[PDB]
Protein backbone atom coordinates (compact mmCIF):
# COMPACT_ATOMS: atom_id res chain seq x y z
CA UNK A 1 0.00 0.00 0.00
CA UNK A 2 1.12 3.72 -1.00
CA UNK A 3 0.44 3.93 3.01
CA UNK A 4 3.01 1.85 3.52
CA UNK A 5 5.84 4.41 2.06
CA UNK A 6 6.02 6.49 5.02
CA UNK A 7 6.96 4.18 8.23
CA UNK A 8 9.92 2.69 5.33
CA UNK A 9 10.97 6.04 3.97
CA UNK A 10 11.76 7.22 7.39
CA UNK A 11 13.46 3.66 7.95
CA UNK A 12 15.47 4.40 5.33
CA UNK A 13 16.26 8.11 6.41
CA UNK A 14 17.27 6.47 10.12
CA UNK A 15 20.05 3.50 8.53
CA UNK A 16 23.52 5.06 7.35
CA UNK A 17 24.55 3.27 4.24
CA UNK A 18 27.95 3.14 3.63
CA UNK A 19 27.82 0.63 0.36
CA UNK A 20 24.77 1.23 -2.10
CA UNK A 21 21.42 3.56 -1.97
CA UNK A 22 17.65 3.31 -0.99
CA UNK A 23 16.98 5.59 -4.07
CA UNK A 24 14.31 3.15 -5.15
CA UNK A 25 11.87 3.89 -1.94
CA UNK A 26 10.44 6.79 -3.02
CA UNK A 27 7.25 8.42 -0.93
CA UNK A 28 4.05 8.62 -2.00
CA UNK A 29 4.91 5.50 -4.56
CA UNK A 30 3.45 1.54 -3.43
CA UNK A 31 6.15 -0.04 -2.23
CA UNK A 32 4.69 -3.38 -3.47
CA UNK A 33 4.91 -1.80 -6.91
CA UNK A 34 8.08 -3.95 -7.91
CA UNK A 35 10.22 -1.03 -7.97
CA UNK A 36 11.71 -0.78 -4.55
CA UNK A 37 14.54 -2.90 -4.03
CA UNK A 38 14.45 -5.46 -0.70
CA UNK A 39 10.62 -5.08 -0.40
CA UNK A 40 8.20 -8.65 -0.01
CA UNK A 41 4.93 -8.07 -0.01
CA UNK A 42 1.92 -10.37 0.46
CA UNK A 43 0.23 -10.87 -2.60
CA UNK A 44 1.88 -8.08 -3.83
CA UNK A 45 -0.84 -5.96 -1.41
CA UNK A 46 1.02 -5.30 1.73
CA UNK A 47 4.70 -4.71 2.89
CA UNK A 48 5.30 -8.29 4.16
CA UNK A 49 9.20 -8.23 4.58
CA UNK A 50 12.20 -6.04 4.45
CA UNK A 51 15.49 -7.66 2.78
CA UNK A 52 18.31 -4.89 3.10
CA UNK A 53 22.05 -6.67 2.70
CA UNK A 54 25.58 -6.34 1.51
CA UNK A 55 24.45 -2.10 2.09
CA UNK A 56 27.00 -1.44 4.13
CA UNK A 57 24.53 -0.58 6.52
CA UNK A 58 26.28 0.89 9.57
CA UNK A 59 25.60 1.83 13.41
CA UNK A 60 22.40 1.00 14.68
CA UNK A 61 18.75 -0.17 13.87
CA UNK A 62 15.56 1.57 15.27
CA UNK A 63 12.40 -0.07 15.09
CA UNK A 64 9.97 3.05 15.87
CA UNK A 65 9.39 3.55 12.47
CA UNK A 66 8.98 -0.40 11.57
CA UNK A 67 6.36 -0.77 14.10
CA UNK A 68 4.10 1.19 11.66
CA UNK A 69 3.91 -1.78 9.10
CA UNK A 70 0.94 -3.59 10.20
CA UNK A 71 1.61 -6.77 8.11
CA UNK A 72 5.29 -6.88 8.67
CA UNK A 73 6.64 -10.54 9.22
CA UNK A 74 10.15 -10.43 7.85
CA UNK A 75 13.35 -8.79 8.56
CA UNK A 76 16.77 -9.60 7.04
CA UNK A 77 19.48 -7.66 7.71
CA UNK A 78 22.31 -10.07 6.88
CA UNK A 79 25.71 -8.86 5.62
CA UNK A 80 26.11 -5.35 6.79
CA UNK A 81 28.43 -2.89 9.23
CA UNK A 82 25.70 -2.97 12.37
CA UNK A 83 26.97 -2.42 15.75
CA UNK A 84 26.30 -2.21 19.65
CA UNK A 85 23.95 -4.50 21.23
CA UNK A 86 20.87 -6.30 19.74
CA UNK A 87 18.12 -4.04 18.64
CA UNK A 88 14.61 -3.71 20.27
CA UNK A 89 12.84 -5.96 17.66
CA UNK A 90 10.73 -7.36 20.78
CA UNK A 91 8.87 -4.35 19.90
CA UNK A 92 7.84 -6.07 16.69
CA UNK A 93 5.67 -8.48 18.55
CA UNK A 94 4.05 -10.17 14.89
CA UNK A 95 7.41 -10.65 13.77
CA UNK A 96 7.94 -14.35 12.36
CA UNK A 97 11.56 -14.25 10.88
CA UNK A 98 14.37 -11.92 12.02
CA UNK A 99 17.89 -12.43 10.29
CA UNK A 100 21.15 -10.49 11.31
CA UNK A 101 23.74 -12.79 10.37
CA UNK A 102 27.24 -11.65 9.44
CA UNK A 103 27.19 -8.29 11.28
CA UNK A 104 29.03 -6.69 14.23
CA UNK A 105 25.92 -6.88 17.32
CA UNK A 106 27.91 -7.13 20.66
CA UNK A 107 26.93 -7.35 24.25
CA UNK A 108 25.11 -9.81 26.22
CA UNK A 109 20.94 -10.22 24.78
CA UNK A 110 18.98 -9.23 27.87
CA UNK A 111 17.56 -12.65 29.35
CA UNK A 112 13.88 -11.86 28.66
CA UNK A 113 14.36 -10.36 25.44
CA UNK A 114 12.12 -12.72 23.31
CA UNK A 115 9.71 -12.80 25.69
CA UNK A 116 7.50 -10.79 23.90
CA UNK A 117 7.92 -12.18 20.12
CA UNK A 118 5.46 -15.08 20.47
CA UNK A 119 4.84 -15.63 16.61
CA UNK A 120 8.77 -16.32 15.33
CA UNK A 121 9.52 -19.04 13.57
CA UNK A 122 13.19 -18.31 12.34
CA UNK A 123 16.06 -16.34 14.24
CA UNK A 124 19.46 -15.71 12.76
CA UNK A 125 22.06 -14.49 15.39
CA UNK A 126 24.98 -16.37 13.88
CA UNK A 127 28.34 -14.26 12.60
CA UNK A 128 27.78 -11.66 15.08
CA UNK A 129 30.00 -10.69 18.76
CA UNK A 130 27.87 -11.67 20.90
CA UNK A 131 28.61 -12.55 24.38
CA UNK A 132 27.50 -13.76 27.49
CA UNK A 133 24.70 -16.53 28.15
CA UNK A 134 22.04 -17.81 25.82
CA UNK A 135 18.94 -15.85 26.45
CA UNK A 136 16.61 -17.87 28.29
CA UNK A 137 13.37 -16.54 26.66
CA UNK A 138 14.49 -17.95 23.34
CA UNK A 139 13.45 -21.54 24.70
CA UNK A 140 10.45 -20.09 25.36
CA UNK A 141 9.61 -19.10 21.67
CA UNK A 142 6.26 -21.32 21.01
CA UNK A 143 6.73 -20.93 17.25
CA UNK A 144 10.60 -21.31 16.62
CA UNK A 145 11.88 -23.75 13.73
CA UNK A 146 15.03 -22.88 13.37
CA UNK A 147 17.91 -21.13 15.66
CA UNK A 148 21.41 -20.12 14.79
CA UNK A 149 23.89 -18.29 17.06
CA UNK A 150 26.97 -19.56 15.54
CA UNK A 151 30.12 -17.71 15.14
CA UNK A 152 29.32 -15.92 18.26
CA UNK A 153 31.38 -15.48 21.91
CA UNK A 154 28.43 -17.29 23.94
CA UNK A 155 29.32 -18.85 27.20
CA UNK A 156 27.91 -20.93 29.59
CA UNK A 157 25.81 -23.89 29.57
CA UNK A 158 23.47 -24.86 27.00
CA UNK A 159 19.85 -24.78 28.11
CA UNK A 160 18.45 -27.85 28.51
CA UNK A 161 14.57 -26.45 27.55
CA UNK A 162 16.08 -26.51 24.40
CA UNK A 163 14.66 -29.98 24.04
CA UNK A 164 11.05 -29.27 25.14
CA UNK A 165 10.62 -26.64 21.94
CA UNK A 166 7.68 -28.56 19.80
CA UNK A 167 8.76 -26.60 16.39
CA UNK A 168 12.81 -26.46 16.62
CA UNK A 169 13.82 -28.48 14.01
CA UNK A 170 17.43 -26.65 13.00
CA UNK A 171 19.50 -25.72 16.26
CA UNK A 172 23.21 -24.33 15.64
CA UNK A 173 25.33 -23.28 18.26
CA UNK A 174 28.62 -24.20 16.96
CA UNK A 175 31.97 -22.20 16.83
CA UNK A 176 31.40 -20.28 20.44
CA UNK A 177 32.77 -21.28 23.95
CA UNK A 178 30.10 -22.75 25.56
CA UNK A 179 30.35 -25.33 27.94
CA UNK A 180 29.36 -27.80 30.83
CA UNK A 181 27.06 -30.93 29.50
CA UNK A 182 25.16 -31.50 26.24
CA UNK A 183 21.26 -31.67 27.65
CA UNK A 184 20.04 -35.24 27.02
CA UNK A 185 16.84 -33.33 26.05
CA UNK A 186 19.10 -32.26 22.99
CA UNK A 187 20.52 -35.58 21.88
CA UNK A 188 16.93 -37.34 22.34
CA UNK A 189 15.24 -34.92 20.53
CA UNK A 190 13.87 -36.07 16.99
CA UNK A 191 14.07 -34.89 13.61
CA UNK A 192 16.52 -31.97 14.91
CA UNK A 193 19.48 -30.97 12.95
CA UNK A 194 22.24 -30.18 15.70
CA UNK A 195 25.32 -28.79 14.70
CA UNK A 196 26.91 -28.16 18.50
CA UNK A 197 30.75 -28.71 17.18
CA UNK A 198 33.82 -26.10 18.07
CA UNK A 199 32.30 -25.19 21.90
CA UNK A 200 36.03 -26.55 23.13
CA UNK A 201 34.77 -27.27 27.24
CA UNK A 202 31.24 -28.83 25.87
CA UNK A 203 31.31 -32.07 26.79
CA UNK A 204 28.89 -34.70 26.14
CA UNK A 205 26.76 -36.81 23.60
CA UNK A 206 26.30 -35.18 20.40
CA UNK A 207 29.89 -33.48 20.69
CA UNK A 208 31.01 -37.32 21.14
CA UNK A 209 33.36 -36.10 23.95
CA UNK A 210 33.79 -37.99 27.48
CA UNK A 211 33.32 -35.75 30.08
CA UNK A 212 35.90 -37.32 32.70
CA UNK A 213 39.32 -35.71 32.67
CA UNK A 214 41.81 -37.78 32.43
CA UNK A 215 44.54 -37.35 34.40
CA UNK A 216 47.03 -39.49 32.85
CA UNK B 1 55.20 -27.85 28.23
CA UNK B 2 51.54 -27.54 26.69
CA UNK B 3 52.57 -29.50 23.39
CA UNK B 4 54.21 -32.36 25.68
CA UNK B 5 50.94 -32.64 27.91
CA UNK B 6 48.96 -32.80 25.04
CA UNK B 7 51.20 -35.65 23.41
CA UNK B 8 50.47 -37.23 26.82
CA UNK B 9 46.93 -36.77 26.78
CA UNK B 10 46.71 -38.45 23.02
CA UNK B 11 48.52 -41.09 24.15
CA UNK B 12 46.35 -41.63 26.81
CA UNK B 13 42.97 -41.63 24.54
CA UNK B 14 44.84 -44.51 22.66
CA UNK B 15 45.47 -46.69 25.58
CA UNK B 16 41.61 -46.15 26.36
CA UNK B 17 40.83 -46.89 22.93
CA UNK B 18 39.30 -43.78 22.10
CA UNK B 19 40.19 -40.32 19.75
CA UNK B 20 41.81 -37.31 21.41
CA UNK B 21 39.21 -34.37 21.86
CA UNK B 22 39.92 -31.91 24.08
CA UNK B 23 43.28 -30.71 25.50
CA UNK B 24 44.14 -28.37 27.80
CA UNK B 25 47.48 -27.54 29.74
CA UNK B 26 46.87 -24.60 31.14
CA UNK B 27 44.02 -26.12 32.81
CA UNK B 28 44.93 -29.61 33.20
CA UNK B 29 42.38 -31.05 30.71
CA UNK B 30 42.55 -33.99 28.37
CA UNK B 31 39.17 -35.47 27.37
CA UNK B 32 38.59 -38.12 24.85
CA UNK B 33 35.60 -38.99 22.83
CA UNK B 34 32.91 -41.50 23.62
CA UNK B 35 33.32 -43.31 19.91
CA UNK B 36 36.17 -45.85 18.80
CA UNK B 37 39.04 -45.52 17.36
CA UNK C 1 13.90 -29.40 34.48
CA UNK C 2 16.04 -29.01 37.47
CA UNK C 3 15.32 -25.26 37.22
CA UNK C 4 11.81 -26.41 37.86
CA UNK C 5 13.05 -27.64 41.54
CA UNK C 6 13.19 -24.32 42.96
CA UNK C 7 10.06 -22.67 42.74
CA UNK C 8 7.98 -26.31 43.59
CA UNK C 9 10.08 -26.49 46.46
CA UNK C 10 9.38 -22.68 47.27
CA UNK C 11 5.58 -23.49 46.81
CA UNK C 12 6.06 -26.69 49.40
CA UNK C 13 7.46 -25.18 51.91
CA UNK C 14 5.16 -22.18 51.64
CA UNK C 15 2.26 -24.47 52.88
CA UNK C 16 1.75 -26.57 56.11
CA UNK C 17 1.90 -30.40 54.89
CA UNK C 18 -0.17 -31.81 57.93
CA UNK C 19 -0.89 -34.91 56.81
CA UNK C 20 1.72 -36.62 54.62
CA UNK C 21 5.17 -35.22 53.59
CA UNK C 22 6.80 -34.36 49.89
CA UNK C 23 9.69 -35.65 50.78
CA UNK C 24 10.29 -36.56 47.54
CA UNK C 25 10.34 -32.86 46.27
CA UNK C 26 13.70 -32.39 46.56
CA UNK C 27 16.40 -29.43 45.74
CA UNK C 28 18.57 -30.01 43.18
CA UNK C 29 17.03 -32.66 41.22
CA UNK C 30 15.17 -32.41 38.46
CA UNK C 31 11.18 -32.81 38.91
CA UNK C 32 10.25 -35.37 35.62
CA UNK C 33 13.15 -37.92 36.81
CA UNK C 34 10.21 -39.95 37.26
CA UNK C 35 10.58 -39.96 41.48
CA UNK C 36 8.47 -36.84 42.07
CA UNK C 37 4.93 -37.54 44.21
CA UNK C 38 2.30 -35.49 42.44
CA UNK C 39 4.36 -34.12 39.40
CA UNK C 40 2.86 -34.40 35.85
CA UNK C 41 5.72 -33.33 33.39
CA UNK C 42 5.24 -33.01 29.21
CA UNK C 43 7.78 -35.67 27.65
CA UNK C 44 9.29 -36.30 30.35
CA UNK C 45 10.81 -33.46 30.54
CA UNK C 46 9.24 -30.16 31.57
CA UNK C 47 6.33 -29.75 34.64
CA UNK C 48 3.35 -29.68 33.40
CA UNK C 49 1.01 -30.84 36.16
CA UNK C 50 0.88 -30.75 40.18
CA UNK C 51 -1.10 -32.82 41.72
CA UNK C 52 -1.36 -33.37 45.22
CA UNK C 53 -4.64 -34.44 47.24
CA UNK C 54 -5.17 -35.93 50.35
CA UNK C 55 -1.89 -34.60 52.06
CA UNK C 56 -3.50 -32.67 54.86
CA UNK C 57 -2.57 -29.29 53.04
CA UNK C 58 -3.24 -26.30 55.32
CA UNK C 59 -3.12 -22.24 55.31
CA UNK C 60 -2.93 -20.27 52.21
CA UNK C 61 -1.44 -21.09 48.91
CA UNK C 62 0.27 -18.10 46.96
CA UNK C 63 0.85 -18.35 42.98
CA UNK C 64 3.73 -16.51 42.99
CA UNK C 65 6.31 -19.82 42.88
CA UNK C 66 4.08 -21.20 40.59
CA UNK C 67 4.20 -18.91 37.78
CA UNK C 68 7.82 -19.69 37.59
CA UNK C 69 7.04 -22.91 35.81
CA UNK C 70 6.35 -21.84 32.40
CA UNK C 71 4.61 -25.42 30.85
CA UNK C 72 2.05 -25.55 33.74
CA UNK C 73 -1.20 -26.50 32.71
CA UNK C 74 -3.00 -28.54 35.28
CA UNK C 75 -3.77 -27.95 39.23
CA UNK C 76 -5.39 -30.10 41.42
CA UNK C 77 -5.05 -29.79 44.98
CA UNK C 78 -8.53 -31.34 46.10
CA UNK C 79 -9.24 -33.11 49.07
CA UNK C 80 -7.13 -30.67 51.21
CA UNK C 81 -7.35 -28.20 54.81
CA UNK C 82 -6.89 -25.25 52.05
CA UNK C 83 -8.68 -21.66 53.37
CA UNK C 84 -9.38 -18.25 53.04
CA UNK C 85 -9.66 -16.61 49.13
CA UNK C 86 -9.46 -17.98 45.97
CA UNK C 87 -5.98 -17.59 45.32
CA UNK C 88 -4.54 -15.08 41.91
CA UNK C 89 -4.60 -18.22 39.85
CA UNK C 90 -5.53 -15.99 36.91
CA UNK C 91 -1.63 -15.17 37.10
CA UNK C 92 -1.29 -18.19 35.28
CA UNK C 93 -2.78 -17.58 31.80
CA UNK C 94 -1.73 -20.93 30.32
CA UNK C 95 -3.73 -22.84 32.83
CA UNK C 96 -6.26 -25.36 31.57
CA UNK C 97 -7.05 -27.42 34.43
CA UNK C 98 -8.13 -26.36 37.90
CA UNK C 99 -9.26 -28.66 40.36
CA UNK C 100 -9.78 -27.43 44.18
CA UNK C 101 -12.48 -29.53 45.47
CA UNK C 102 -12.94 -30.71 48.86
CA UNK C 103 -11.56 -27.54 50.71
CA UNK C 104 -12.24 -24.44 52.72
CA UNK C 105 -11.88 -21.93 50.73
CA UNK C 106 -14.61 -19.01 51.07
CA UNK C 107 -15.55 -15.63 50.25
CA UNK C 108 -16.98 -14.68 47.41
CA UNK C 109 -15.10 -14.62 44.15
CA UNK C 110 -14.44 -11.22 42.44
CA UNK C 111 -16.25 -11.51 39.15
CA UNK C 112 -13.83 -10.39 36.82
CA UNK C 113 -11.67 -12.96 38.17
CA UNK C 114 -11.43 -15.87 35.56
CA UNK C 115 -11.26 -13.15 32.44
CA UNK C 116 -7.30 -13.60 31.61
CA UNK C 117 -7.71 -17.23 32.33
CA UNK C 118 -8.63 -17.47 28.47
CA UNK C 119 -7.49 -21.73 27.79
CA UNK C 120 -9.11 -22.94 30.99
CA UNK C 121 -11.21 -25.92 30.11
CA UNK C 122 -11.56 -27.88 33.61
CA UNK C 123 -12.87 -25.53 36.53
CA UNK C 124 -13.82 -27.68 39.68
CA UNK C 125 -15.02 -25.22 42.18
CA UNK C 126 -16.88 -27.89 44.30
CA UNK C 127 -17.17 -28.32 47.68
CA UNK C 128 -15.90 -25.31 49.50
CA UNK C 129 -17.59 -22.40 51.31
CA UNK C 130 -17.57 -19.85 48.03
CA UNK C 131 -19.97 -17.38 48.84
CA UNK C 132 -21.82 -14.30 46.68
CA UNK C 133 -22.93 -14.52 43.17
CA UNK C 134 -21.57 -16.74 40.23
CA UNK C 135 -18.39 -14.57 38.52
CA UNK C 136 -19.79 -13.38 35.07
CA UNK C 137 -15.90 -14.56 33.79
CA UNK C 138 -16.61 -17.47 33.92
CA UNK C 139 -19.75 -17.52 31.27
CA UNK C 140 -17.10 -15.73 29.11
CA UNK C 141 -14.21 -18.60 29.26
CA UNK C 142 -13.44 -19.47 25.43
CA UNK C 143 -12.42 -23.14 25.90
CA UNK C 144 -14.30 -23.87 28.75
CA UNK C 145 -15.25 -27.82 29.08
CA UNK C 146 -16.80 -28.49 32.29
CA UNK C 147 -17.64 -26.77 35.30
CA UNK C 148 -17.77 -27.95 38.68
CA UNK C 149 -19.69 -25.26 41.52
CA UNK C 150 -21.88 -28.28 42.99
CA UNK C 151 -21.71 -27.87 47.07
CA UNK C 152 -21.01 -24.26 48.11
CA UNK C 153 -23.22 -20.94 49.62
CA UNK C 154 -23.75 -19.40 45.97
CA UNK C 155 -26.23 -16.84 46.04
CA UNK C 156 -27.75 -14.70 42.95
CA UNK C 157 -29.60 -15.16 39.58
CA UNK C 158 -27.77 -18.06 37.29
CA UNK C 159 -26.28 -15.74 33.47
CA UNK C 160 -27.79 -16.50 31.05
CA UNK C 161 -24.50 -16.31 29.36
CA UNK C 162 -23.84 -20.27 30.27
CA UNK C 163 -26.15 -21.50 27.39
CA UNK C 164 -24.30 -19.54 24.74
CA UNK C 165 -20.69 -21.09 25.91
CA UNK C 166 -18.72 -22.13 23.40
CA UNK C 167 -17.40 -26.15 24.15
CA UNK C 168 -18.97 -26.23 27.68
CA UNK C 169 -20.44 -29.73 28.16
CA UNK C 170 -20.97 -30.18 32.06
CA UNK C 171 -22.37 -27.93 34.44
CA UNK C 172 -23.02 -28.77 37.44
CA UNK C 173 -24.62 -25.83 40.23
CA UNK C 174 -26.64 -28.71 42.57
CA UNK C 175 -26.72 -28.05 46.45
CA UNK C 176 -25.97 -24.03 46.71
CA UNK C 177 -28.56 -21.07 47.05
CA UNK C 178 -28.84 -19.43 43.78
CA UNK C 179 -32.09 -18.00 42.93
CA UNK C 180 -33.78 -15.69 40.59
CA UNK C 181 -35.40 -17.32 37.15
CA UNK C 182 -33.74 -20.42 35.61
CA UNK C 183 -32.58 -19.19 31.99
CA UNK C 184 -34.51 -21.09 28.59
CA UNK C 185 -31.14 -19.90 27.87
CA UNK C 186 -29.72 -23.00 29.62
CA UNK C 187 -32.23 -25.74 28.57
CA UNK C 188 -31.41 -25.36 25.27
CA UNK C 189 -28.49 -27.06 24.93
CA UNK C 190 -26.08 -29.01 22.53
CA UNK C 191 -25.33 -31.96 24.66
CA UNK C 192 -24.87 -29.78 28.08
CA UNK C 193 -25.35 -32.32 31.21
CA UNK C 194 -26.86 -29.74 33.63
CA UNK C 195 -27.36 -30.24 37.46
CA UNK C 196 -29.37 -27.58 39.35
CA UNK C 197 -30.93 -29.54 42.19
CA UNK C 198 -31.33 -28.75 45.64
CA UNK C 199 -31.46 -24.97 44.71
CA UNK C 200 -34.79 -24.72 45.91
CA UNK C 201 -35.51 -20.72 45.52
CA UNK C 202 -34.79 -20.54 41.78
CA UNK C 203 -38.62 -21.20 40.62
CA UNK C 204 -39.17 -18.58 37.66
CA UNK C 205 -42.94 -17.73 38.57
CA UNK C 206 -42.12 -15.43 42.18
CA UNK C 207 -44.78 -16.62 43.39
CA UNK C 208 -45.51 -16.88 47.36
CA UNK C 209 -42.97 -17.47 49.38
CA UNK C 210 -44.06 -20.49 50.90
CA UNK C 211 -41.38 -22.40 53.25
CA UNK C 212 -40.17 -19.34 54.68
CA UNK C 213 -38.09 -19.46 57.56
Amino acid sequence: YVSESEPLVRFKNSVKITKGDLNSWREGTDPCSGKWFGIYCQKGLTVSGIHVTRLGLSGTITVDDLKDLPNLKTIRLDNNLLSGPLPHFFKLRGLKSLMLSNNSFSGEIRDDFFKDMSKLKRLFLDHNKFEGSIPSSITQLPQLEELHMQSNNLTGEIPPEFGSMKNLKVLDLSTNSLDGIVPQSIADKKNLAVNLTENEYLCGPVVDVGCENIEL
Amino acid sequence: GRIGYCFDCARACMRRGKYIRTCSFERKLCRCSISDI
